[PDB]
C-alpha cells in the first residue's frame, strides 16, 4: 500500500545516510591508513627479506582481525582461511587478535585456541600493540617451532587477498641449514633478532590487515549507498505512481457514488 | 651495489640505495658494513648508525634498538626502532634523562628489575651523550 | 463542533471582518483560525448536500476560492490607507504529515510561509517543535528588528551547517575538530531554541540569549544548563549590567565595543556560574 | 505590461489571465513585429484553475484528479506562444512540480511543450554565483549542432564536461586533498572555479542594490570568453579577476588592476 | 511462523526504528545483533 | 495540441486509411503514430466528457479496442490480394521508463515488438539510446 | 477466547508452549550473523526449533487431542532436543504407538486426571529416555 511503501522508503533513505555518513568516515581512515602503508610496506619486505634469503619451509597462528566488524568478508574469509588451516593442522595452538575470529573458530576448534586478544581495532597499529603481542608469544612459554601470521593483503582498492606470513622459532633457525653461512651467531643475539624480527613482521600484518579492512569497509560502504540510492529512486517512484492510483481510485468511488444517485 | 633497507616504525631512510659505507653499533661489536660484506646478522644497541653513500655524504641515524642483517647477495636490512638524525636532539636532555636514570638506579634497591631498567636509562643516556656532544 | 456546518464555514469570515475593523481604522490586528482544516470539512459538507460536483476527496471546486479569498485580506495598508495591518495565522491540520493532500496543498500555496510541526520532534523534547529546514518565512529578515537580523543571520547559517553534518554526529567521535566544532555548536542553538509553554519573551531576551549562542559563550556550558543560563544570565544583565542593555536599546545593535562588554560579562558570570 | 490574476479571485479569472496577457503579446508580436517576452507565474496555478473551473462545470476528472480537458487546455494556450513570420513570442515559465513528483499530470503535460529548461539552485547563490543557474540541470533543446552553430555547441559540451569532472573530483579533494594527479586535476579544478566564477555576471535591474554596472554580454563575446578559459589561455590570473564581469576583457583588466594594487 | 523480531510493525513482529518498522531483513538484523548483545549483558 | 480531441482521435485512423490505398493496391507503405499516448489521452477526454465510467489512470475501458482496432490493419497482404502491405511504427512515452503502466502494456500486447529507449543511455551520449537487451522483434 | 476455549491437559502444556515460543522468538534471530552463543541460549534456540518443526502438520491428517498434548509436552520438556528435527515426525509416529499399546495404562492416568501430574511427567520422560535409547 501507500503507507507500506513511504515507511519503505524512510528507511532505505536513513540506510543511505548511514552509510553515506561510514563511507566518508572509513575513507578518511584508509587514506591514513595507506599513508602510513606506503612507508611500512618496505619495513615489512627488510623484514621478510631474511626469511626470503634462508628459504626456511615449514606450531602456531596468528590470526589478525579487530573487535570492529562489518567491514565486509574480512573476519569471514579470514577465518574461513583459518577453518582451512583446521583442516590441515588440526593440532596447531592459535592465537588470535580480535573477538570475531574467536567467535566464528571457538564451536569448531574450541580445543585448540591459545589465547584471543581483544579490546583492538579502534585505536590504529603501532609498534607498541605489535610489542604487547610480541612479549605474549615469549613469556607464555609454549612450543612452537613453525608458525604463520593470518593477515589481509592489500592488493588493490576493492581487492584484498588473504596469505600468510612465515614465523620461525629461535630453536628452528639454529638448525637451519642455510643460517650456517650467517656468522657472529650465538644464544643471545638469535635469541633478541628472533623475537624483534617477530615485532616487526606482526607490525607488517598489522599496517597491512588495517588498511585492507579501511578499503573493504569504504567499498562496502559505497556499494551499500550507491545501492540504497538506487532503491530509494524506484521507492520514489513506486511511491508517486501509489499516491497517482489512489487518488484516481478515490475520485472514480466518489463519482461513481454521486452518479448513482 | 650495496642495496639499503634502512626502515624504522617512524620514517623510512633508504631503499635499496648504493651505499659506500654504513657503521652500525651492534651486541657484537660497534663494526661497520662495506658492500659485499660478511653474510652474518646482530642485534642493534643504542648508538650512531653512519651513513656513507656513493658521494661520500656523511649522516648520523641515531637509533635506540633494532636489528642489523647482512646476507650473501650484498642486501643490507637495517630495520631500527626509532631512527632519528641526531641534529634534532639535545645533549642537555640526554644528562636529564641521564640523572633521571641514575636516581631510578640509586632509588631501585633491592628492585633488581628496577635497577636493570636504570642501567638500560644509563645506556641510552651515555649513548645520545656521545651522540649530541660530537 | 456542535455548531452547524454553515456557522462553522462562516467564523473565519466573521472574525476576519471583525480583524479588518482594525485594520483599516489604522490599528494592527492579528488573526487566528484554528483551524481551516474543519471549515474546508464544514464546507464540503454543505457543498455535497447541496449536489455540487465533488472532486478531489469530496471536496467542490472552489475550496481553494474559499481559503483564498479569506486570506487575502491580511494586508499591511498603505500609509495613506492609515496605516493599519492584519496578520493571519491560519492553522491546518496534517495527516500523518502529509503536506501534499488537497486542502494543505492549497494554504500553503495561499500563505507566505509556514511553520512545520513534527511529532518526531516534540518527543525529542524540541518544543516548540519547529522544523528548521521546513519552516520557511518568505517575508524573510524584513520581519526583523536589527539586533534579531544581526544575530539570526548567522544563526540560520550555523544551523544549517549543523543540519549538514548532522549524519556524522550520531556516531563519528574521532572526526576532525571543526566537524566537532560544527556539531557542538548546533546542539547549543538547538538546546537555545526550546521553550516552554505560556512563557513568551520580550525580543531584548531572545536577542541576548541567541547572541551568546552564536558567540561562543555556551560553548565551555553543558547543553543541560542551557535552560537554567537563559534565565540567571537574564537576571544578571536585568539588574546589574542595566547600561549595556540601555546602549543596545539605544543604538538598535551591537557595537564592538559593546560586543566586548557582554564579553567580560559572560567570561565573569561563567565564573560564578 | 502585468495582468495580475489574484489569487483571489474565481477560478475563471485565474484560468483566463495567462490568455489575457498572451493576447497583449500577441498584439507586439503581430502588430509591431516585435520578439516579445511572456512571463507566466504560475503556470501550475494555471493548470489548477482549469481544474477548478471544470469540477465548477461539472466534468469527469481524469486522473489524479486533474481535469479531463487537460492537455487541450493546456494546448490551446501554448501553440499561441510561437514564432510567425511577423515577430515571435518567447515564453518563460514559473514550474510548480506537486509532491515532487515530474510524473505528476501537471508538470507531465507542461513539459511536452518546453523548449529550454532554466534551473534556479540556492546552492549557486550560497557561493556568491549570481544568477544562480545550476549549469548542469538547465537544458535547452537548441544545444544541438545545427542551431547555434559548432563553435557554440563544443564550448558549450566543454564547459559541461569540465563542470561535470569537477563535480566528480570534489568529493575526492574532500578526502585526500588539493594533491591528486600531480598538476593535471589542478589545472581541471583550476579551470573548473574560474568557470564557475565566468557564469556569474551583474546586472544591470540590481546595480543600484549593488553598486555594481549591469553588463549586457554579446553571444560572440560569451563564446569567445568561455574558449579563453577552456583553452587554458588564462591561467596566470586569480579566479577573482573571473567573477561579477561580464566580457573576458573585464577579467583581464580586474586581473591587472589587482596585480597594480597588489 | 512466530512473528520473529524485526520482520515488520503490525507484520506480526517488529515495533521501533524505520527499519525495524519497515521490516524484510534489515530489521531482523537489528533485532539480532541487539538481542546477541543483551543476551551476553544477561 | 491545439487542435480538439476528436481531431486527435480520428488522425491514427485517417493515416490509416491513406496508408491502406497502397497495401490494397499492390504498394507498401510505413505509417508512423506519433504518439498514440496522446491519442489515448484524447480518447479519454472523450469518453470522461460523455460520462463514460473511467477505469485504470481514469481511461475508458475501450481504450485498448481504440489501439487494437487501429494497429491490426496494419499487415502484409498475400499474392492474391496483391502483395501489398502496410507498416505501423507506433509511438508511446512513457513516465520515468514505467513500460508497466496501462497504455505502454495495451500497445505491447497489441504491436510485434517493441524498441525500447532508455534515458541513462541518452544522458551518456549514446544515440540511438536503444536497450538492447529490452528490444524484442517478434 | 484464549485457554479457556481449551482443555485442562492441553492448557497446562500450550501455556508453557507459548512462553518457549516467545523465548525462541527472542534467540531465532541469532542465526543470521550469530557465531558463539550462550549455553542456555543454544539449548533455547535448539528447543525453539524442535518447537517450530512440531507445529509443521500435514494435509488430511488431524490428529487426537492427546496426542496433540503428548508431543507438545515432549516438545517443551527437553525431550526432543536430542533428536534431528528432520525425523520428528518419525518420532511423532512411532513413539506414540509406543505409548498406545504399551503404556495405556499411563492415557489413562492423564485422562483421569485431566492434567500433567509430576509423577505422570517423571514417567512419561523415563518412557522418553528408554524409546529414545532404542531409537
Amino acid at each position: 500500500t501507500l503507507k507500506a511503501v513511504s515507511i519503505r522508503l524512510k528507511s532505505v533513505k536513513n540506510i543511505q545516510k548511514i552509510t553515506q555518513s561510514m563511507k566518508m568516515v572509513s575513507a578518511a581512515k584508509y587514506t591514513k591508513a595507506e599513508r602510513e602503508l606506503r612507508v611500512a610496506k618496505p619495513y615489512g619486505q627488510g623484514a621478510m627479506k631474511f626469511y626470503e634469503k634462508t628459504e626456511l619451509k615449514g606450531q602456531l597462528i596468528i590470526a589478525i582481525s579487530s573487535d570492529r566488524g562489518l567491514c565486509g568478508a574480512v573476519h569471514s574469509s579470514v577465518g574461513r582461511q583459518l577453518k582451512a588451516d583446521l583442516a590441515a593442522n588440526p593440532d596447531t595452538m592459535v592465537i588470535c587478535v580480535g573477538d570475531k575470529i574467536r567467535n566464528i573458530l571457538q564451536r569448531l576448534y574450541g580445543n585448540n585456541l591459545a589465547m584471543v586478544c581483544n579490546d583492538f581495532g579502534r585505536r590504529p597499529p603501532v609498534f607498541e600493540d605489535a610489542t604487547k603481542v610480541a612479549r605474549a608469544v615469549l613469556e607464555s612459554g609454549m612450543e612452537f617451532t613453525n608458525g604463520k601470521i593470518v593477515y589481509n593483503a592489500f592488493r588493490s582498492v576493492v581487492s584484498f587477498r588473504t596469505t600468510d606470513i612465515p614465523v620461525f622459532s629461535k630453536n628452528a633457525i639454529e638448525s637451519a641449514d642455510s643460517i650456517a653461512a650467517y656468522d657472529s651467531l650465538d644464544s643471545d643475539v638469535i635469541q633478541s633478532y628472533v623475537e624483534y624480527s617477530l615485532a616487526s613482521l606482526i607490525y607488517y600484518t598489522m599496517k597491512e590487515n588495517a588498511t585492507s579492512e579501511q578499503s573493504s569497509r569504504m567499498t562496502a560502504m559505497d556499494n551499500a549507498s550507491k545501492n540504497a540510492g538506487e532503491m530509494i529512486d524506484k521507492l520514489t517512484m513506486t511511491f508517486n505512481r501509489t499516491r497517482q492510483a489512489v487518488i484516481t481510485r478515490e475520485l472514480i468511488e466518489i463519482i461513481s457514488g454521486a452518479s448513482a444517485l | 651495489q650495496m642495496a639499503f633497507t634502512f626502515a624504522a616504525p617512524s620514517q623510512v631512510f633508504y631503499n635499496n640505495a648504493n651505499i659506500r659505507q654504513v657503521d652500525v653499533p651492534s651486541f657484537s661489536g660497534s663494526f661497520g658494513i662495506l658492500p659485499a660484506h660478511v653474510a652474518t646478522l646482530a642485534v642493534l644497541k643504542p648508538g650512531v648508525v653512519t651513513v656513507y653513500q656513493e658521494d661520500g655524504s656523511t649522516k648520523k641515524y641515531f637509533v635506540s634498538s633494532g636489528t642489523v642483517t647482512v646476507n650473501d647477495d650484498s642486501s643490507v636490512q637495517v630495520l631500527a626502532e626509532e631512527a632519528v638524525p641526531v641534529e634534532n636532539l639535545d645533549l642537555q636532555a640526554a644528562r636529564d634523562i641521564l640523572s633521571k636514570a641514575q636516581s631510578d638506579v640509586t632509588s631501585a634497591g633491592a628492585d633488581m628489575l628496577k635497577l636493570a631498567e636504570g642501567q638500560i636509562a644509563v645506556e641510552v643516556g651515555e649513548a645520545l651523550v656521545k651522540a649530541a656532544e660530537g | 463542533a456542535s455548531d452547524a456546518a454553515p456557522l462553522q464555514y462562516l467564523a473565519p469570515y466573521s472574525g476576519c471582518a471583525m480583524g479588518e475593523f482594525f485594520r483599516d481604522n489604522g490599528k494592527h490586528a492579528l488573526i487566528i483560525y484554528d483551524d481551516l482544516s474543519k471549515q474546508a470539512v464544514a464546507y464540503r459538507q454543505m457543498s455535497l448536500l447541496l449536489r455540487r460536483p465533488p472532486g478531489r476527496e469530496a471536496y467542490p471546486g472552489d475550496v481553494f476560492y474559499l481559503h483564498s479569498r479569506l486570506l487575502e485580506r491580511a494586508a499591511k495598508m498603505s500609509e495613506s490607507n492609515g496605516g493599519g495591518s492584519l496578520t493571519a495565522l491560519p492553522v491546518i491540520e496534517t495527516q500523518a504529515g502529509d503536506v501534499s493532500a488537497y486542502i494543505p496543498t492549497n494554504v500553503i500555496s495561499i500563505t507566505d510561509g509556514q511553520i512545520f510541526l513534527e511529532t518526531e520532534l516534540f518527543y525529542k523534547g524540541i518544543r516548540p517543535a519547529i522544523n528548521v529546514g521546513l519552516s520557511v518565512s518568505r517575508v524573510g529578515s524584513a520581519a526583523q528588528t536589527r539586533a534579531m537580523k544581526q544575530v539570526a543571520g548567522s544563526m540560520k547559517l550555523e544551523l544549517a551547517q549543523y543540519r549538514e553534518v548532522a549524519a556524522f554526529a550520531q556516531f563519528g567521535s574521532d572526526l576532525d575538530a571543526s566537524t566537532q566544532q560544527l556539531l557542538s555548536r548546533g546542539v547549543r542553538l538547538t538546546e537555545l531554541l526550546k521553550q516552554g509553554q505560556y512563557v513568551p519573551m520580550a525580543i531584548e531576551d531572545q536577542v541576548a540569549i541567541i547572541y551568546c549562542g552564536v558567540r561562543g559563550h555556551l560553548d565551555k556550558v553543558e547543553p543541560s544548563k542551557i535552560t537554567k543560563f537563559e534565565k540567571e544570565f537574564s537576571q544578571h544583565i536585568k539588574t546589574s549590567h542595566r547600561d549595556i542593555l540601555d546602549t543596545i536599546a539605544k543604538e538598535g545593535q551591537i557595537s564592538p565595543d559593546t560586543d566586548a562588554k557582554l564579553k567580560k560579562v559572560v567570561t565573569d558570570f561563567l565564573s560564578t556560574f | 505590461a502585468l495582468v495580475y490574476g489574484q489569487m483571489n479571485e474565481p477560478p475563471g479569472a485565474r484560468a483566463r489571465v495567462a490568455l489575457t496577457g498572451l493576447t497583449v503579446a500577441e498584439y507586439f508580436r503581430d502588430q509591431e513585429g516585435q520578439d516579445v517576452l511572456l512571463f507566466i507565474d504560475n503556470i501550475f496555478r494555471f493548470t489548477q484553475a482549469g481544474s477548478e473551473v471544470s469540477a465548477l462545470l461539472g466534468r469527469i476528472p481524469s486522473a489524479v484528479g486533474y481535469q479531463p480537458t487537460l492537455a487541450t487546455d493546456m494546448g490551446t494556450m501554448q501553440e499561441r506562444i510561437t514564432t510567425t513570420k511577423k515577430g515571435s513570442i518567447t515564453s518563460v515559465q514559473a514550474i510548480y512540480v506537486p509532491a515532487d513528483d515530474l510524473t505528476d499530470p501537471a508538470p507531465a503535460t507542461t513539459f511536452a511543450h518546453l523548449d529550454a529548461t532554466t534551473v534556479l539552485s540556492r546552492a549557486i547563490a550560497e557561493l556568491g554565483i549570481y544568477p544562480a543557474v545550476d549549469p548542469l540541470d538547465s537544458t535547452s533543446r537548441i544545444l544541438d549542432p545545427n542551431i547555434i552553430g559548432e563553435e557554440h555547441y563544443n564550448i558549450a559540451r566543454g564547459v559541461q564536461k569540465i563542470l561535470q569532472d569537477y563535480k566528480s573530483l570534489q568529493d575526492i579533494i574532500a578526502i585526500l586533498g588539493m594533491d591528486e594527479l600531480s598538476e593535471e586535476d589542478k589545472l581541471i579544478v583550476s579551470r573548473a572555479r574560474k568557470i564557475q566564477r565566468f557564469l556569474s555576471q551583474p546586472f544591470q535591474v540590481a546595480e543600484v542594490f549593488t553598486g555594481h554596472a549591469g553588463k549586457l554580454v554579446p553571444i560572440k563575446d560569451t563564446i569567445k570568453g568561455f574558449k579563453m578559459i577552456l583553452n587554458g589561455e588564462l591561467d596566470h590570473l586569480p579566479e577573482v579577476a573571473f567573477y561579477m564581469v561580464g566580457p573576458i576583457e573585464e577579467v583581464v583588466a580586474k586581473a591587472e588592476k589587482i596585480a597594480e594594487s597588489q | 511462523q512466530l512473528g520473529e523480531l524485526g520482520t515488520g510493525a503490525g507484520k506480526g513482529g517488529g515495533g521501533g526504528g524505520s527499519v525495524r518498522a519497515a521490516g524484510g531483513s534489515f530489521g531482523r538484523r537489528e533485532a539480532a545483533e541487539e538481542e546477541r548483545y543483551f543476551r551476553q549483558k544477561e
